[PDB]
Formats: C-alpha cells, structure tokens, sequence
C-alpha cells in the first residue's frame, strides 16, 4: 500500500495460473480473514482499539488550536510577537509588500520570516531586528590612570 | 450510446507550465526547486473530439488546457478500473457549483451531461465515502489546469491567460 | 544510429517536380533551427533555405517562388518542394540542424538534364 491508503474491494485472490472464475478452490482464497477474539485469550491477542491523530503544519490560514487570549497591536516599538505560533521579537511596522491571496509568510536569504499576516485582520506586517551593536573600551595602562 | 469520436494531432509545449511551489513570498531571489513539472520543448498530444477510447493513463500527473470559450467542456473522471468494483472520483463543474465524490460509481462507455442529468455518467454508486462541494474553478482565452496526487492528497492549480489570435 | 537520414535524389529533367526529405532520430521541436545547403561541383556551398522553431522561413535570392520548405509534426522530418528546376540546380543536397552542437547529413544527388 501507499501512505494513508484505503481499500475496500472484495474479490477472490488468485495464487494460481489458472483463474479463479469466482469460486474459492485451489489457489482461490478469499482475502478476508475474521479476527477470533475470546476473554481468555493471552494479552497479546487481546483486541486493542487505535486512533491516529495526524496534524497539518502551517501553510495555509490556520484553523484549530488552542485557547490563547489575543491582545492588542502595537507598532513602531521593539516587542515580543506570537502570529499562530510563530514567535519572535522585533519591531513592526506597515507593509508595501504585495502579498498574493494565498501567501501567508514571507521569507528572505537566511530562511527566517521577516513578512507576516495578521490572523483578524487580513493586513501585512514587516518584522526588523531591534537595534543592536558592538562596544570598545579605549584606556590607558591601569598602571597610570583608571579612566575609559 | 457511441456517438463521439476523435483525432489527435501533435504540437509543442514551449515554455509552459510552471507554478508556484509552496505559498510562501520571494522577491529578487532564484530559487531551486524538485516537483513534478512539465519539462520544456514535449509533446502535446492536442485531441480533437467531434459529434472513441477516452481512457487517457494518468501516470505521474496531467497538465490540461484548453482555449475555447463556449465552455463545452466541463468535468473531469479519475480511477483506476472506472468500474464499480472501486472507488472514482466525479469532479463536475457547472455554472454556480463544483460537487466532488469519492465512490464507486458504475461508469458508462462513454459519460456525459443530457443539459442537465448525470443518468449517463453511472448507473448506480453504493458505498461512498467523500463528499465535497465549493464554488466552480472554471470561470480569446486560454486556461490551464495542473493535477496531480501525492501522499492520498489531490491538488489542482490552474491559472487563466488571454491569448491573442494564435494557431 | 546516424540521426538525420536524407532521401529524395535522382535524375529529373527540366520543368518537373520532386520532393527532398530529411529525418532525425530526435524530435523536431527542440532542433531550434533547420537548413538546406547544396554545393555544385567545383563550387562553395551557399543556404537554400532555413526554418525556426518559431515558424520563421527564409530562402535564399535564386530560390525564392519555386521552392517551398515545411515539416510536419507526425513524422519528424524537413521536405523540401523542388519546383521549376534549371540546369545549375544540379547539385548536392544536405540538411544540418543544431540544437546545441550542429548534426549534418549527405547523400540526395539530383540532377536536371537540359
Ligand atoms: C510525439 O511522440 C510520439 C511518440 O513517439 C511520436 O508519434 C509517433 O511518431 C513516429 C514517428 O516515426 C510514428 O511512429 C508515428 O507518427 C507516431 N506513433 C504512433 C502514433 O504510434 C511523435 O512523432 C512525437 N511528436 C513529434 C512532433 O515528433
Ligand atoms: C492502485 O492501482 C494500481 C494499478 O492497478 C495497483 O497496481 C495498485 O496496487 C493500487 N494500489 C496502490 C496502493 O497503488
Ligand atoms: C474578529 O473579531 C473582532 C472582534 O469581534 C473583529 O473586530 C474583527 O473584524 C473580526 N475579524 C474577522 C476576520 O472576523
Ligand atoms: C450545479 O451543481 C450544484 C450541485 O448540486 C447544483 O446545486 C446547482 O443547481 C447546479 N447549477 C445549476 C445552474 O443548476
Ligand atoms: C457496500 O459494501 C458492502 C460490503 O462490501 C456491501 O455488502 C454493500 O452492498 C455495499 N453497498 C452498500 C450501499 O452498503
């Protein structure tokens, strides 16, 4: 079988050259075995009931999760962001980017989301990392003065 | 009742069919991409139907097109024997609705609309296990359609382009 | 296997009619270019006629009204009208295409007697 296929057809399997002309004889069997369940049997023939859960991950608007109150929208300030699970920091502000209706993300050269789409109201957003920067200390030897 | 035949003539594909991967936004970027594509410079098998073994292989997907606009054609079949002894597909599109079914239909020689009962399409479906229904996809023109299944997962594209008088 | 095989040749006298053609192995469609070239005995060779892939045709000054070059898409393969033949139409025909490296063929001797 293929991945998440079914089937349903009965027939009469056929292990011969000959064909089976529908009737079960030699090298004709039925491919439908019944299960034969008792309470006294060993736990390893025991019946066991399964369900399978199988979740989509997020290409599309998403539409089952959990219960997350939403809060208010902020702009132009360095804020932290939860957009259907997607979480980050940055700053956000408004958008010139042209979304296609079934585009939801944005992406750039490092494969990180830098365009977003706001879950209530169909509007795009554009992320920026917060200011950041390296600092250097010039001084002369502790031996002469402590001043930096 | 056999009453549809057809030829068929060959042509090229140029440069078609292409379309978008996955629904995530580029820009100024080339991106390499592996997918089920149509390659350059192939066949194009352009059938002819006029008023017949319809029974086109599917194999890996279909790339369908079509350039007339009185939208004769409508719907689309898919199985594997066309039998009732498995499960079909009915894709139908008419002009307010699309209504999709997984069962195992009982297929006539050859299948199509009185306009507008489905009586010569099948005889009679039994054990159905997928119903669907949505808006119609089909809307001097050219429209192209991309199917294809992976994973028990159906996809259709299909994309709208005007063309000018060109044979 | 050679690739394009031509046919067509023979004795034909002045005024009538024949019918050149070449074959490839591989499709028609992306060969992006084919032509007729002839070379008299004794002399260089010089195009009769080419065809695009776009559709595209163009013949050479002493060609023009008599001749007619078209390709059908059931069996890959280039003919060549030859109508209203002369004596110096006598020469030897070959077909070449390129699609990224160029694929000649030979033979397709015709002579006109006059
Ligand atoms: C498209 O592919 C088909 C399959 O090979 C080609 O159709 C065949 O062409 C050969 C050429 O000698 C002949 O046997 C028939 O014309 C075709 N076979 C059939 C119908 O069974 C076709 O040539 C290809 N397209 C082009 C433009 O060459
Ligand atoms: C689906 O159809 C093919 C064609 O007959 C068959 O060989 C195959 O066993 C069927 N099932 C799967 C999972 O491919
Ligand atoms: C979601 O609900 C809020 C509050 O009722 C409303 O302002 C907003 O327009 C709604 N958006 C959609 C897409 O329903
Ligand atoms: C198109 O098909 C749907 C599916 O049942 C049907 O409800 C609708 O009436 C059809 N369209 C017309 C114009 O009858
Ligand atoms: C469905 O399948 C079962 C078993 O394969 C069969 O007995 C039944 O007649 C079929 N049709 C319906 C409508 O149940």
């Amino acid at each position: 079988l293929k991945p998440f296929e079914r089937d349903i057809s009965t027939e009469i399997y056929q292990a011969g050259n000959k064909p089976c002309n529908g009737v079960a004889g030699p090298n004709c069997y039925s491919p439908l075995q019944s299960y034969g369940f008792r309470p006294t049997y060993g736990v390893g023939h025991q019946p066991y009931r399964v369900v399978v859960l199988s979740f989509e991950l997020l290409h599309a608007p998403a539409t089952v999760c959990g219960p997350k109150k939403s809060t208010n929208l902020v702009k132009n300030k360095c804020v932290n962001f939860n957009f259907n699970g997607l979480t980050g920091t940055g700053v956000l502000t408004e958008s010139n980017k042209k979304f296609l209706p079934f585009q939801q993300f944005g992406r750039d050269i490092a494969d990180t989301t830098d365009a977003v789409r706001d879950p209530q109201t169909l509007e795009i957003l554009d992320i920026t990392p917060c200011s950041f920067g390296g600092v250097s200390v010039i001084t002369p030897g502790t031996n002469t003065s402590n001043q930096v | 009742v056999n009453l549809i035949t057809r030829t068929q003539s060959y042509t090229n594909s140029f440069t078609r069919g292409v379309y978008y991967p996955d629904k995530v936004f580029r820009s100024s970027v080339l991106h390499s991409t592996q997918d089920l594509f149509l390659p350059f410079f192939s066949n194009v098998t352009w059938f002819h139907a006029i008023h017949d073994n319809p029974a086109l292989p599917f194999n890996d997907g279909v790339y369908f097109a079509s350039t007339e606009k009185s939208n004769i054609i409508r719907g689309w079949i898919f199985g594997t024997t066309l039998d009732s002894k498995t499960q079909s597909l009915l894709i139908v599109n008419n002009a307010t609705n699309v209504v999709i079914k997984v069962c195992e239909f009982q297929f006539c020689n050859d299948p199509f609309l009185d306009v507008e009962s489905e009586f010569r399409v099948y005889s009679s479906a039994n054990n159905c296990t997928f119903e669907y229904v949505s808006q119609p996809f089909l809307m001097k023109n050219l429209r192209e359609f991309v199917f294809k299944n992976i994973d028990g997962y159906f996809k259709i594209y299909s994309k709208h382009t005007p063309i000018n008088l060109e044979r | 296997q050679v690739q394009l095989q031509e046919s067509g040749g023979g004795l034909v006298q002045a005024g009538g009619s024949l019918r050149l053609s070449c074959a490839a192995s591989e499709s028609i469609f992306r060969m992006e270019l084919m032509e007729w070239y002839h070379q008299a005995p004794g002399k260089q060779r010089e195009l009769v006629a080419t065809i695009n892939r776009c559709g595209s045709t163009n013949y050479s000054d002493s060609v023009k009204g008599r001749f007619i070059i078209s390709s059908d898409n059931a069996k890959n393969s280039v003919y060549l009208q030859m109508n209203s033949l002369k004596d110096e139409d006598t020469a030897v025909y070959s077909c070449h295409a390129r699609t990224w490296t160029s694929y000649w063929g030979r033979g397709t001797q015709v002579t006109v007697s006059s």
